[PDB]
RNA sequence: ACGGAAGGGCACCACCAGGAGUGGAGCCUGCGGCUUAAUUUGACCAACACGGGGAAACUCACCAGGUCCAGACACAAUAAGGAUUGACAGAUUGAGAGCUCUUUCUUGAUUUUGUGGGUGGUGGUGCAUGGCCGUUCUUAGUUGGUGGAGUGAUUUGUCUGCUUAAUUGCGAUAACGAACGAGACCUUAACCUACUAAAUAGUGGUGCUAGCAUUUGCUGGUUAUCCACUUCUUAGAGGGACUAUCGGUUUCAAGCCGAUGGAAGUUUGAGGCAAUAACAGGUCUGUGAUGCCCUUAGACGUUCUGGGCCGCACGCGCGCUACACUGACGGAGCCAGCGAGUCUAACCUUGGCCGAGAGGUCUUGGUAAUCUUGUGAAACUCCGUCGUGCUGGGGAUAGAGCAUUGUAAUUAUUGCUCUUCAACGAGGAAUUCCUAGUAAGCGCAAGUCAUCAGCUUGCGUUGAUUACGUCCCUGCCCUUUGUACACACC
């Protein structure tokens, strides 16, 4: 049951391959990527 | 592109431009005209 | 090795002759040596279908680019008249009949099954000279079992040709018992 | 001139015969020295089984053998007398290899 | 989701039909005791004693 | 037992209405010359024919036989 | 066709004459019964070491739980500010399982939603099948052409007799002449001082020679040490046996039995192939073989954890140990055969080193008549201890410890060591297999395998007894006979 929320209409780590797209969300001390 | 990969490695298994013979496990496609 | 070799050759000779068998069916195939009754719908637009063929047996075994009487086929175009709609017993008849009148010494058709939906009982259909078990069933006999899958219940049919011995042209020429005297 | 050995292997005592005669003559009338076609034991790979598909009836079993055979011959002879004589066994169901 | 099955009877499975009981693996035919007997001839092994 | 079938008895009967003047009660001299006087396919159905041959014109000096 | 009808014949799946037994005890396996969550399922001469079923995961279809789409496709209500997938950190759970919840990150026309249709199922029906096999059948039967008997269906041929393993024949005879099966055929095991050829086999003789011994004799190895050869071995072609010869017995002979020779005289031994056909015999749990029915995203599909097939008041079958003195135990002799054994990689293992043992380690030989292997196997044989007792037979059961295989050894996988040593004192009515390299005793190779034999398939070694027949027992075949059966005694 993954709901995948409609995220409507609205900075950059190591590995640079991901394109400066991977802004982290801030719960606590979330220095990983989704990625990893 | 991750069909883009297999469609140019030929030169979809139901529309056509496909016959599949089993002949133990070997899935043999082949295209059509 | 090599006796693990040839076991595994004749095992991928297996997969041909069974590939063959499914894929070239309609075209009239018979055995691997490509040995089929026409040799144009094998061929198909100048090349196309042979050449998309052994792609296929190569890309299959790994290999580089570039490295009338027969039971078997009177079974298969029996199966196609039968499967595209045809009296089992008349099919039967033009079997044998071609079969007999084509220099064979002795035919055999076995129809078991279905035919019509009742106890399933098997006819025969047998006209010539018909030998049975003893080394010469392997000299001179070709047998072929097929399965026809029609809209109700499956249909087995078995055909047995006998070539005549006397055009043996290898191995023993007249039967084991066959005696003939000149004076 | 170079020295082999031609082993030959088959399953169909016929061909298997044409082709071990075929080499030792070919050989003669460009006149080699060869010791002649050694015979190494057939091996019958004889595999049981049973006759049932499935447990019913009386317990029958099936045999099954597929005889394989051997020869090898060894001489010597320049490379143009080597592969013109290699390249006259195509038969079909005899391998042959050579060994330098 | 897989756990090794590198070995036992789910680790090879019949050439023919995919049948993991009844396996000959012997001379590397890896073929099922029915399919062998059924394709025996076009393997080579045939019946004489 | 040791009772030979029609396949040698016809063969022996058709040896020896048509070859009288012809192949003795020795069973090693009878099969020599059967060799070429029958296309007879095996070697010891070729014996067995020299052998009937052998016991008919052996006891054909004591009475004419039937058939 | 059938008969709870008769007569002939056949058969160690029957007996007579016998041997090994089994049923008597223990253990191993299967079935039943019971129990359970499941103790999965099918099968009752012709099921019960069978589904090559010796199941820790898989196998597995059974159960207690948890994920996955592996739902193709024209098709519509979902789209270019977003149709969907994926997620580490925490509750959750066996789970580092984003399976579910806090939760906001990523990718971007694949998917996902509602209808249609596919797909798979070790889900059901063997009484819907094909095929394959089993049984009738380790039995000998089946059918044209011409002619003959009948209006005819049909019948003779295809049989009163004798012989054979045989409808194998002889023979008699409205039959003659034949056809399929049997036989013939083929594979293998026997021999051939012969044809051919062999550092992938062996033997002779020379050096290279160590020993015994030295008048040159014996035994040994000389894996690039030399030549010759095929007696041993191998495998191609052929040969040989055809009951050969001779007697007795044969109705008239087919044949039978003796003696001789022969390599072998029972189809020379054993087998493969096995016709007309019939089963509601078995198998949908082999098939991407299949008809039909059921299920298909809370899945009877697939995948992961664990459990299950093993489970025990009880009966039965296939097997082993034996129940002892032909034995048991120590040493010593080292005598086979059929096979099998790894190059994308981990198999067959020789030889050293370690350990009591299993086993480990460094390599070497082997893709193989090359190395395991000469399978240095067992039973067995020589010499000794045990001396007739629940004994030192027996190793059931159990306790303790060490390793191998395996992701995972607990409900011991298995191997090894020590240790209480249980029933069994030769077996009940009954019942099974078998006639010569056969039974029995024995182990070996392979199959099942990552490991595990008591299983099975093949093999060899030691190797008897009795019989060379009969229809009393059982079953089957043929003939006759009765039928109101014909879907044929369901
Ligand atoms: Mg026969
Ligand atoms: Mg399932
Ligand atoms: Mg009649
Ligand atoms: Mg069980
Ligand atoms: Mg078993
Ligand atoms: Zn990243
Ligand atoms: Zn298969």
């Amino acid at each position: 049951k993954h709901k995948k929320v409609k995220l409507a209409v609205l900075r950059e780590c190591s590995n640079p391959t991901c394109g400066a797209g991977v802004f982290l969300a801030n719960h606590k001390d979330r220095l990983y990527c989704g990625k990893c | 592109e991750d069909r883009n990969k297999i469609h140019q490695y030929l030169f979809l298994t139901s529309k056509g431009y496909v016959k599949t013979q089993f002949s133990w496990q070997y899935y043999y496609y082949t295209l059509t005209e | 090795s090599k006796k693990r070799k040839l076991v595994a050759d004749g095992v991928f000779y297996a997969e041909l002759n069974e590939f063959f068998t499914r894929e070239l069916a309609e075209e009239g195939y018979s055995g691997v040596e490509i040995r089929a009754t026409r040799t144009q719908d094998v061929l198909g637009e100048n090349g196309r279908r042979i050449n998309e063929l052994t792609l296929l047996v190569q890309k299959r075994f790994k290999y580089a680019p570039g490295t009338g009487l027969s039971a078997v086929a009177q079974a298969e175009s029996m199966k196609f008249k039968l499967l595209n709609g045809l009296a089992i017993r008349r099919a039967a008849y033009g079997v044998v009949r071609y079969v007999m009148e084509s220099g064979a010494k002795g035919c055999e058709v076995v129809v078991s099954g279905k035919l019509r939906a009742a106890r399933a009982k098997a006819m025969k259909f047998a006209d010539g000279f018909l030998i049975h078990s003893g080394q010469p069933v392997n000299d001179f006999i070709d047998t072929a079992t097929r399965h026809v899958l029609m809209r109700q219940g499956v249909l087995g049919i078995k055909v047995k040709i006998m070539r005549d011995p006397a055009k043996s042209r290898t191995g023993p020429k007249a039967l084991p018992d066959a005696v003939t005297i000149i004076e | 001139i170079i020295k082999i050995r031609i082993t030959l292997t088959s399953t169909k005592v016929k061909q298997l015969e044409n082709v071990s005669s075929n080499i030792v003559k070919n050989a003669e009338q460009h006149n080699l020295v060869k010791k002649g076609p050694v015979r190494l034991p057939t091996k019958v790979l004889k595999i049981s089984t049973r006759k049932t598909p499935n447990g019913e009836g009386s317990k029958t079993w099936e045999t099954y053998e597929m005889r394989i055979h051997k020869r090898y011959i060894d001489l010597e002879a320049p490379v143009q007398i080597v592969k013109r004589i290699t390249q006259i066994t195509i038969e079909p169901g005899v391998d042959v290899e050579v060994v330098v | 989701f897989s756990h090794p099955r590198r070995y036992g009877k789910g680790s090879r499975q019949c050439r023919v039909c995919s049948s993991h009981t009844g396996l000959i693996r012997k001379y590397g035919l890896n073929i099922c005791r029915q399919c062998f007997r059924e394709k025996a001839n076009d393997i080579g092994f045939n019946k004489f004693r | 037992g040791r009772v030979r079938t029609k396949t040698v008895k016809r063969a022996s009967k058709a040896l020896i209405e048509r070859y009288y003047p012809k192949l003795t009660l020795d069973f090693q001299t009878n099969k020599r010359l059967c060799d070429e006087i029958a296309t007879i396919q095996s070697k010891r159905l070729r014996n067995k024919i020299a052998g009937y041959t052998t016991h008919l014109m052996k006891r054909i000096q004591k009475g004419p036989v039937r058939g």
